[PDB]
């Protein structure tokens, strides 16, 4: 009968904005429209948002809330064969919940590490440092930054290691970094959406105010047009390219991260009449907004670069941790009062991750809460549990070759992997469970239908632009490469399980409780075709 | 376009159980919500039942809760409403609405079907001619008059020569007194169309048969 | 529940002029779930003004309506006689849905006096043992008025059935139907019937009268 809701609904907001603004909307976006031709970008990316993203992001929320269960025990109740994809979708933010926070624990890593007069990676002739060491970023892999050597050699140690089969010792100060990152997921946890939807005021917004900061002092700064420039310029001979779209896609589906069962989660504690299709637009905006905001962020910084500091702009232009984390960090260490810009950005991006990392955990706490009562009533003990396995795991990322195990579950942990567990998301409710029955759900709550825009891009067009995506990154497939490091074949295989354990659920489930149930022939398909009220 | 016809409804013996149905075409019926709507005799509208698009969300009001159940036909088009242990207050007409939209109320209604809930018995009408006084001295236009007195329940049919003339026809709703309505129709004309000319009462009263022409005489 | 309350219940407006009828709800409606309904004697309601601002489908710009929370409005900035009618809101926010009590527009016209015309039992009454005397007041403004008949003289009271005509579209008048009910025995026992009208156009009631020996 009746769960706890949010305190106020501008908690749920800040939580499904704070998860959908990530880093990603920091070290990707941007990049990638100036990779895929600036401006002109914006059209498979917002078409992919338009027709792709949006709607199954709106899709995820509306679900959430009519059902009002956590990811598993949704799709119990929707679709009882495909109650699989509950499990795929939690276990997949179990296993970027492994990836993702050591990230968090970097950037309070640097942050620690931001307290003094001079930043650390501003000079080569630190101990870290190597000969071949130089000011600013370059071409030749075998002569780096000194911003890139102080995370590789002295933050990572990833120097020391050679390979993801060795490790090698564990950093303290970085498991130290880890252990603040969940002692911080654990406490806007702890008591359930009470304290996290308050939570998530602080580090859903705050990232906001530092981008303002760092927006003004970016665009404030010489040659911060030509970032701008390079940023922004429509180049529309990308958009003939199919691996574009498939970025744009891609970006699209993970920036507003729908198929974690976060959306479901976070959405099962509104109130039933809530209009969640102005939530859904309002926070699809505000997440792609803050994404184009954060590109003259970045770009304003980088053009600077390749201005006053004399570096070449494919250099500088970067994507993943290397931009926030190398790239942007050398730029704040030449411009005044520099210390400030530091603190504030590794708290930024702290603060970009935590919430981001609070949906994924909230995922699999609700999902799992609301599948079994042994949960619920004990959840203080429960998140304690979760993040112990976390943290304990979570050391071999605090290793000297941590950097290739967060970068191979990086790529494995979600991915397309998400894909399917999405397409298969669209095929249940819109085929299956139908549209006009999903539609009629949606009415009762918000008063009105979704358009038949909605319906089709449910029913066909998100399926089709998500299953040809999915495809055509298979075909692009090839094998994981860290810098000049190749992953071993093992290694590879062990990704796939990762990728693979997930989503084999669905068919899995879908089996097992295909023979459970009483019956035989067709009508064995009603019992698990009809929902939970039928 | 769209029409909404309601259909059933009459005389209904009190803890008694009728069933109304709406013929629904020009659209889509599966893809609309469907209620319905009752206006008493004292012409208050009264939202009754609610049904969605797909039959599975129902919504009754307080005072037809239990006792009423809206059902609906996706695939003959037919929206019902069973009622049962009806009361004297559920007399009234019983609208067919449609909308799927609660931001946008109830864009189509139907004619309405009439629900009377009463233990009175039907009984025909008996109509009698208005004859004018004797020696009235005018005029220029004479004034005629039909009483259609103690009948149940409505409604009657009233014309005047077959319904021919429909001008300066003056015809008074029922007024319901100890289970029985009386209906009065004046009808003037000027005194070179009577009685040179025939005018005739036409009183149809469906419930107890009753087809009855009366033609007006100054005897 | 959630009641609606409108005001006035009853309107009377000259063609031309703005009208303006109120509706009140006990809840707070959204303003997105509030509408209006028009409905014209002997018809069924037609949807008129969805979302509180919103005109439907065939409705002229001359309505318009406006307010939020409890207090909502239509407004006729020009009224047409074509605009006479009853209309009532509503709140879809939530359940159970409830219609306003309703406004009652009416058309203002100049003062008509009634015509009255006195009718004696007919002969086929009589023989059925009941006898009823009808007297018609047909066309004329306002509203109000009011019967009293007269047996040989002294006011009859009791045993009166009234009927009233909506007002009327084509000249927007008024007409009542007074029937004094006896049996064929009260009536022979006696002869001069009046039916008298006061009404508001004369000083002095209106008289029609029949003698049983005429
Ligand atoms: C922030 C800038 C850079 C990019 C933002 C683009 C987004 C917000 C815009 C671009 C195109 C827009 C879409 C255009 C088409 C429709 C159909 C409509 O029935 C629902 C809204 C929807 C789905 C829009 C949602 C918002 C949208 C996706
Ligand atoms: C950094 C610069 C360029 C833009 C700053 C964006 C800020 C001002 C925007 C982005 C997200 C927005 C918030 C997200 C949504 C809500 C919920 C709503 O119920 C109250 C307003 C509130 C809380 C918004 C306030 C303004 C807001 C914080
Ligand atoms: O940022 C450089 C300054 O701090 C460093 O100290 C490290 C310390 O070595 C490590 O054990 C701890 O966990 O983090 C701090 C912060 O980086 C240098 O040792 C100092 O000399 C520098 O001023
Ligand atoms: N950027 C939204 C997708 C996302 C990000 C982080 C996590 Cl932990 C999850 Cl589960 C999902
Ligand atoms: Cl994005
Ligand atoms: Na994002
Ligand atoms: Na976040």
């Amino acid at each position: 009968d009746e769960r706890e809701t949010w305190s106020g609904k501008v908690d749920f907001l800040l939580s499904v904005i704070g998860f959908a603004v990530d880093l990603a909307n920091v070290w990707r976006f941007p990049y990638l429209c100036y990779k895929n031709g600036g401006g002109a970008f914006l059209v498979p990316y917002g078409i992919m948002l338009a027709v792709g993203g949006i709607p199954l992001f709106y899709m995820e929320l509306a679900l959430g809330q009519h059902n009002r269960k956590g990811a598993i025990t949704c799709w119990g109740r929707l679709v009882p064969l495909f109650k699989g994809i509950g499990y795929a979708v939690v276990l997949i933010a179990f296993y970027v919940d492994f990836y993702y926070n050591v990230i968090i624990a970097w950037s309070l890593r640097f942050f620690f590490a931001s307290f003094t007069n001079s930043l650390p990676w501003t000079s080569c002739n630190n101990i870290w440092n190597t000969p071949n060491c130089r000011p600013f970023e370059g071409h030749v892999e075998g002569f780096q930054s000194a911003a890139s050597e102080y995370f590789n050699r002295y933050i990572l140690e990833l120097n020391r290691s050679e390979g993801i089969h060795d490790l090698g010792a564990i950093k303290w100060d970085m498991a130290l970094c880890l252990l603040i990152v969940y002692l911080i997921c654990y406490f806007s946890l702890w008591k359930g959406i009470s304290t996290s939807g308050k939570v998530v005021w602080f580090t859903a917004l705050f990232p906001y105010a530092v981008l303002l900061i760092l927006l003004i002092r970016g665009l404030t700064l010489p040659g911060s047009f030509l970032g701008i420039q390079y940023y922004l310029t429509p180049n529309f001979s990308a958009i003939y390219k199919a691996e574009v779209w498939v970025d744009a896609a891609t970006q699209v589906f993970f920036s507003l991260g729908p198929g974690f069962g976060v959306l479901l989660a976070y959405a099962s504690y509104n109130k039933y009449h809530n209009n969640v299709y102005k939530d859904a637009l309002l926070t699809s905006f505000i997440n792609s907004a803050t994404s184009f905001i954060a590109g003259f962020v970045i770009f304003s910084v980088l053009g600077y670069m390749a201005h006053t500091l004399g570096v070449r702009i494919e250099d500088v232009a970067t994507e993943g941790p290397g931009l926030v984390f190398v790239v942007y960090p050398a730029a704040i260490a030449t411009m005044p009062a520099s210390t400030f810009w530091a603190l504030i950005f590794f708290m930024m991006l702290a603060t970009l991750g935590l919430d981001s990392s609070f949906g994924g955990s909230e995922a699999i706490i609700t999902a799992l809460s609301d599948e079994f009562p042994k949960i619920k009533r004990n959840r203080e003990l429960f998140v304690a549990g979760l993040f112990s396995l976390y943290f304990v795991v979570g050391l071999a990322s605090c290793t000297q070759g941590g950097f290739y195990f967060f970068h191979l579950l990086d790529r494995y942990a979600a991915g397309y992997s998400i894909l399917v567990a999405v397409f298969f998301e669209a095929i249940a409710v819109s085929w299956i469970y139908g549209t006009n029955r999903f539609s009629e759900d949606i009415r009762d709550m918000i008063g009105f239908p979704p358009g038949r825009y909605w319906q089709v891009c449910w029913r066909f067009v998100a399926p089709i632009f998500l299953l040809f995506i999915t495809v055509y990154g298979l075909i692009g497939y090839e094998p994981l490469t860290y810098a000049d490091y190749v992953y071993p074949s093992w290694a590879n295989a062990l990704g796939w399980c990762i990728a693979g354990s997930s989503v084999v659920m669905i068919p899995a489930v879908a089996i097992f409780k295909l023979l459970s149930t009483p019956g035989s022939l067709r009508q064995r398909f009603t019992i698990l075709t009809t929902p939970w009220r039928d | 376009e769209v029409q909404l016809v309601e259909s059933g409804g009459g005389l209904v013996k009190p803890g008694g159980s009728l069933k109304l149905s709406c013929a629904a075409s020009g659209f889509t019926f599966s893809s609309y919500a469907m209620s319905w709507v009752r206006q008493s005799p004292e012409k208050r509208l009264e939202w009754v039942a609610e049904i969605s698009s797909g039959g599975r969300y129902i919504y009754y009001s307080d005072t037809v809760t239990g006792r009423f159940t809206i059902s609906r036909d996706n695939a003959r088009n037919i929206l019902h409403l069973e009622m049962s242990s009806l009361r004297s207050e559920d007399t009234a007409m019983y609208y067919c609405a449609r909308g799927e939209v609660r931001q946008r109320g109830f864009d189509y209604w139907g004619q309405g079907t009439t629900l009377t809930v009463s233990s009175a018995k039907t009984t025909a009408p008996s109509v009698y001619p208005l004859a004018p006084v004797c020696g009235d001295t005018t005029g220029s236009s004479v004034t005629l008059g039909c009483l259609v007195k103690g009948y149940f329940p409505e409604p009657v049919t009233l014309t005047w020569n077959s319904g021919s003339l429909s001008s300066g026809v003056h015809t008074f709703p029922a007024v319901l007194q100890s289970d029985l309505y009386t209906l009065s129709s004046s009808v003037t004309v000027t005194s070179s169309t009577w009685p040179s000319q025939s005018i005739t009462c036409n009183v149809a009263h469906p419930a107890s048969s009753t087809k009855v022409d009366k033609k007006i005489e100054p005897r | 529940e959630n009641v609606l309350t409108q005001s006035p219940a009853i309107m009377s407006t000259s063609p031309g002029e703005k009208v303006t009828m109120t509706c009140r709800a006990s809840s707070s409606v959204g303003s997105s779930y509030l509408h209006w309904y028009q409905q014209k004697s002997g018809a069924s309601p037609k949807l008129w003004i969805y979302s509180t601002s919103n005109l439907a489908s065939g409705v002229p710009a001359r309505f318009s309506g406006s307010g939020s929370g409890t207090s909502y409005s239509l407004t006729i900035s020009s009224v047409e006689a074509e605009d006479a009618a009853t209309y009532y809101c509503q709140q879809f926010s939530g359940y159970p849905l409830t219609f306003g009590s309703g406004t009652k527009l009416e058309m203002k016209r100049a003062d008509a006096a009634p015509t009255v015309s006195i009718f004696p039992p007919s002969s086929e009454q009589l023989t059925s043992g009941g006898a009823s005397v009808v007297c018609f007041l047909n066309n004329f403004y306002p509203k109000d008025i009011n019967v009293k008949w007269k047996i040989d003289g002294s006011e009859r009271q009791n045993g009166v059935l009234n009927s009233w005509t909506d007002q009327d579209s084509k000249d927007s008048t008024y007409s009542m139907s007074s029937t004094l009910t006896l049996t064929k025995d009260e009536y022979e026992r006696h002869n001069s019937y009046t039916c008298e009208a006061t009404h508001k156009t004369s000083t002095s009631p209106i008289v029609k009268s029949f003698n049983r020996n005429e």
